[PDB]
């Protein structure tokens, strides 16, 4: 993957000026209740969060929004700890995503145009191949 | 498969798109246009953003008929029967797009409606399942 | 949705299963961990080869499903309600792992049968996507 | 994308000792029935062979697999012909390269093994991925 100088521009800005910890808050809300299922990794947690989990995400995130030609290399472990420890299914991951995605337009509104939804896509994309590559 | 609740979610949903259904499906249509670039493939157009006139009109035709099945969703079947005959046996668009288009409309109407909580995406994006479910029948 | 010919192509299909479905299902289970490590996800073996015995339980479950499945070809809906709900609303297995198992499937049947046309292999495509669209209809 | 010593084997020993040019005739053929849809790029071409056809194709993958550590770059002139002058939907590789797959399980019966399976699978990726790179 190669990143112009405007796709880097976006992604940084809106994690450096956007409160993506509510974004990622309300997406993992959205996602429950549209994608049930996935209901099934928390259920089993009585303490689980959607505050504190979102803030976990997103930290993640900004991680890989510095390291992003090396994102690969830097959810290595991340990628491990999904597959062999929480058994999280690779399918899931682009429904926390494409959640986002919505929750992003929603605040954004007109502002958040085909253009720069292509721009998240491509991130999201990403981001879901890196934390995807170590299920064997 | 649709309760009560969800039927009026999506008859309000579908009062608010019958508005100006060009200017919807036209950006719909672009969302598609951008994140899968495939899909251009069935389109002979210059423009592929939502100012492009063939994109408007195609984009309306769309969106009129989603209008038009959420007001029949207690007999989708019989009614997109004629839609789904001219996609599977004439156009013969490949299956796998519609559901790339669907979320696409869902980010649409994100941008737009005041309200779109989990509950109205859940309620519309059943009725886009059901929607794609149907035009995807007839091809075999 | 199924011509008289289809059930028939079927109904010789569902015989050469019912005969061995542990060894059918475990070698569509491990076609499926191969080619869909993420599909590994929801079960916790020591062997995930088609030699494995836990593989060929649970093959042989999904095997005499499909098997009835073709019995009630009439009436999917009704036969499979209760398949449905224990995988929409208890086992909570993403949907999209349904699609990927009945290609694992029409591969093994390629490689087992004498006769394998793309006459029955569209037969079978259609039992199995009636099923897919089944067993995740009822998950909201 | 990185080959092990078993996988390169595997693909090229079968591009040499099989007639492949049959099995994507009849992959080809297969295609047509279980996915109708894909008939409309021949249904204007008066002259279109099952054949001849899969000669060409096939004379792709045999080049892929010649330079089967950079197929990306060797696809590139082919991808933006499919995107481009002949406007197939990228969607649709799969449902051929599936139906190969088919036909290989036929072939080979018992020794088309879940293993095995893989490895064309893997290949099969590698070329989708390389066909539908130039669709901007
Ligand atoms: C695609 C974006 C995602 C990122 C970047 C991400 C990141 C993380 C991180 C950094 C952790 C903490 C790791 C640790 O405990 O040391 C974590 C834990 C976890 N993730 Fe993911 N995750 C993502 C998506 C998902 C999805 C969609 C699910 C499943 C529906 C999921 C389920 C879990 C679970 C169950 C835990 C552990 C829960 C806990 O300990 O409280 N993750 N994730
Ligand atoms: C929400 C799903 C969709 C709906 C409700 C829908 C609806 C329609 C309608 C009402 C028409 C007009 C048919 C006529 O002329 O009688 C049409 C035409 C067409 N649709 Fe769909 N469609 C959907 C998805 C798609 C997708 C995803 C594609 C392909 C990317 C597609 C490609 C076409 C094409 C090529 C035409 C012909 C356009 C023309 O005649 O100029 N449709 N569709
Ligand atoms: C498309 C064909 C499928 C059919 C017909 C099918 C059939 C079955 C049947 C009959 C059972 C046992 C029902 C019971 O005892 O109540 C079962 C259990 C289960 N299925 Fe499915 N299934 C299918 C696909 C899948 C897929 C693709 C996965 C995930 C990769 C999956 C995961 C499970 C799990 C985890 C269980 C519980 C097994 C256990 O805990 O012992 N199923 N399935
Ligand atoms: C990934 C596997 C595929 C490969 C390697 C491949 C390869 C080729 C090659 C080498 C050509 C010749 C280009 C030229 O004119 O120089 C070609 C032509 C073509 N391909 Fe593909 N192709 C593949 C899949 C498909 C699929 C799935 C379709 C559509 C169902 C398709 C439709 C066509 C058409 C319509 C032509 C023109 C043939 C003619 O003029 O008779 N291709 N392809």
């Amino acid at each position: 993957v190669h990143w112009t100088q405007e796709e880097r521009d976006e992604i940084s800005k809106t994690f450096q000026g956007t409160d993506m910890k509510t974004v990622v808050t309300q997406a993992l809300d959205r996602m429950f209740k549209v994608y049930p299922w996935t209901n099934r990794y928390f259920q089993k947690r009585t303490d689980f969060r959607s505050s504190i989990h979102a803030g976990i995400v997103v930290g993640a995130l900004q991680d890989a929004v510095k390291h992003m030609d090396d994102v690969k290399t830097l959810f290595k472990d991340l990628s491990k700890k999904h597959a062999d420890d929480l058994h999280v299914d690779p399918g899931s991951f682009h429904l926390l995503t494409d959640c986002i995605i919505v929750e992003l337009a929603y605040l954004r509104k007109d502002c958040f145009t085909p253009h720069i939804q292509g721009i998240w896509d491509k991130f999201f994309e990403v981001v879901i191949d890196a934390i995807s590559k170590q299920y064997h | 498969a649709f309760t009560a609740c969800e039927k009026q979610t999506i008859g309000k949903i579908a009062q608010v798109l019958a508005k100006s259904p060009e200017a919807y499906g036209a950006e719909c249509l672009a969302r598609l246009f951008v994140t899968h670039p495939g899909s251009k493939s069935y389109f002979e157009y210059k423009d592929y953003s939502a100012a492009g006139a063939k994109v408007q009109v195609h984009g309306g035709k769309v969106i009129r008929a989603v209008v038009k099945a959420a007001e029949h969703v207690d007999d989708l079947h019989s009614h997109l029967e004629t839609l789904a005959l001219t996609h599977g046996k004439k156009l013969l668009v490949d299956p796998q797009n519609f559901p790339m288009l669907s979320e696409c409309i869902i980010v649409t109407l994100a941008t737009h409606l005041t309200e779109f909580s989990p509950d109205t995406h859940c309620a519309v994006d059943k009725l886009l399942s059901a929607i794609c479910q149907e035009l995807s029948s007839r091809y075999r």
